[PDB]
Protein backbone atom coordinates (compact mmCIF):
# COMPACT_ATOMS: atom_id res chain seq x y z
CA UNK A 1 0.00 0.00 0.00
CA UNK A 2 2.77 2.57 0.72
CA UNK A 3 4.77 1.79 -2.62
CA UNK A 4 1.16 2.50 -4.38
CA UNK A 5 0.70 5.39 -2.52
CA UNK A 6 3.89 6.70 -3.30
CA UNK A 7 3.54 6.26 -7.12
CA UNK A 8 0.35 8.01 -7.03
CA UNK A 9 1.53 10.53 -5.36
CA UNK A 10 4.62 11.10 -8.26
CA UNK A 11 2.36 10.33 -11.11
CA UNK A 12 0.11 13.66 -9.78
CA UNK A 13 2.58 15.48 -8.82
CA UNK A 14 4.49 15.09 -12.36
CA UNK A 15 1.15 16.44 -13.97
CA UNK A 16 0.50 19.33 -11.51
CA UNK A 17 4.12 20.50 -12.04
CA UNK A 18 3.44 20.62 -15.70
CA UNK A 19 -0.02 22.71 -15.23
CA UNK A 20 2.10 24.56 -13.10
CA UNK A 21 5.14 25.60 -15.50
CA UNK A 22 1.96 26.33 -17.72
CA UNK A 23 0.60 28.82 -14.92
CA UNK A 24 4.12 30.65 -15.16
CA UNK A 25 4.41 30.64 -18.63
CA UNK A 26 0.86 32.46 -18.76
CA UNK A 27 2.34 34.82 -16.39
CA UNK A 28 5.63 35.93 -17.62
CA UNK A 29 3.40 36.79 -21.42
CA UNK A 30 1.21 38.73 -19.26
CA UNK A 31 3.58 40.35 -17.75
CA UNK A 32 5.83 41.27 -21.06
CA UNK A 33 2.45 42.24 -22.34
CA UNK A 34 2.09 45.22 -19.96
CA UNK A 35 5.41 45.70 -20.00
CA UNK A 36 5.18 46.61 -23.32
CA UNK A 37 2.09 48.67 -22.38
CA UNK A 38 4.08 50.64 -19.74
CA UNK A 39 7.04 51.07 -21.96
CA UNK A 40 4.26 52.51 -24.82
CA UNK A 41 2.84 54.86 -21.95
CA UNK A 42 -1.00 53.80 -22.00
CA UNK A 43 -0.90 51.88 -18.39
CA UNK A 44 0.88 53.22 -15.01
CA UNK A 45 3.96 51.70 -12.91
CA UNK A 46 1.27 50.24 -10.72
CA UNK A 47 -0.23 47.73 -13.16
CA UNK A 48 3.24 46.54 -14.01
CA UNK A 49 3.85 46.16 -9.93
CA UNK A 50 0.47 43.75 -9.55
CA UNK A 51 1.15 42.07 -12.41
CA UNK A 52 5.19 41.05 -11.31
CA UNK A 53 3.40 40.00 -7.69
CA UNK B 1 -7.62 97.04 -44.66
CA UNK B 2 -4.66 95.52 -46.53
CA UNK B 3 -5.41 96.34 -50.46
CA UNK B 4 -4.91 99.19 -52.11
CA UNK B 5 -8.49 100.78 -53.25
CA UNK B 6 -8.54 100.41 -57.44
CA UNK B 7 -6.31 98.04 -57.81
CA UNK B 8 -6.41 94.55 -59.35
CA UNK B 9 -6.27 91.88 -56.95
CA UNK B 10 -6.00 87.93 -57.68
CA UNK B 11 -7.76 85.09 -55.75
CA UNK B 12 -7.03 84.01 -52.45
CA UNK B 13 -5.52 87.25 -51.91
CA UNK B 14 -6.69 88.86 -48.34
CA UNK B 15 -8.45 91.59 -47.92
CA UNK B 16 -9.98 92.61 -44.33
CA UNK B 17 -9.30 90.76 -41.24
CA UNK B 18 -11.81 91.04 -38.76
CA UNK B 19 -10.10 90.58 -35.65
CA UNK B 20 -10.84 86.62 -34.44
CA UNK B 21 -10.43 86.49 -30.83
CA UNK B 22 -13.35 84.02 -30.76
CA UNK B 23 -12.43 81.34 -33.41
CA UNK B 24 -8.32 81.24 -32.17
CA UNK B 25 -9.88 80.63 -28.76
CA UNK B 26 -12.05 77.56 -30.09
CA UNK B 27 -9.31 76.44 -32.34
CA UNK B 28 -6.98 76.51 -29.19
CA UNK B 29 -9.57 74.35 -27.98
CA UNK B 30 -10.14 72.10 -30.75
CA UNK B 31 -6.26 71.62 -31.00
CA UNK B 32 -6.05 71.09 -27.07
CA UNK B 33 -7.98 67.90 -28.09
CA UNK B 34 -6.24 66.85 -30.78
CA UNK B 35 -3.38 66.80 -29.34
CA UNK B 36 -4.99 64.46 -26.84
CA UNK B 37 -6.15 62.23 -28.71
CA UNK B 38 -3.59 61.64 -31.46
CA UNK B 39 -1.08 60.22 -29.30
CA UNK B 40 -3.75 58.16 -27.62
CA UNK B 41 -4.36 56.87 -31.22
CA UNK B 42 -0.62 56.42 -31.78
CA UNK B 43 -0.27 54.51 -28.56
CA UNK B 44 -2.86 52.07 -29.73
CA UNK B 45 -1.61 52.04 -32.86
CA UNK B 46 1.50 50.43 -31.30
CA UNK B 47 0.36 48.40 -28.75
CA UNK B 48 -2.67 46.64 -31.33
CA UNK B 49 0.29 45.26 -33.14
CA UNK B 50 1.10 42.89 -29.73
CA UNK B 51 -2.20 42.29 -29.16
CA UNK B 52 -1.94 44.05 -25.84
Amino acid sequence: ASVATAYLTLKADQAQLQLTKDTLGTYQKSFDLTQRSYDVGVASALDLRQAQT
Amino acid sequence: RLFKEGSDVKAGQQLYQIDPATYEADYQSAQANLASTQEQAQRYKLLVADQA
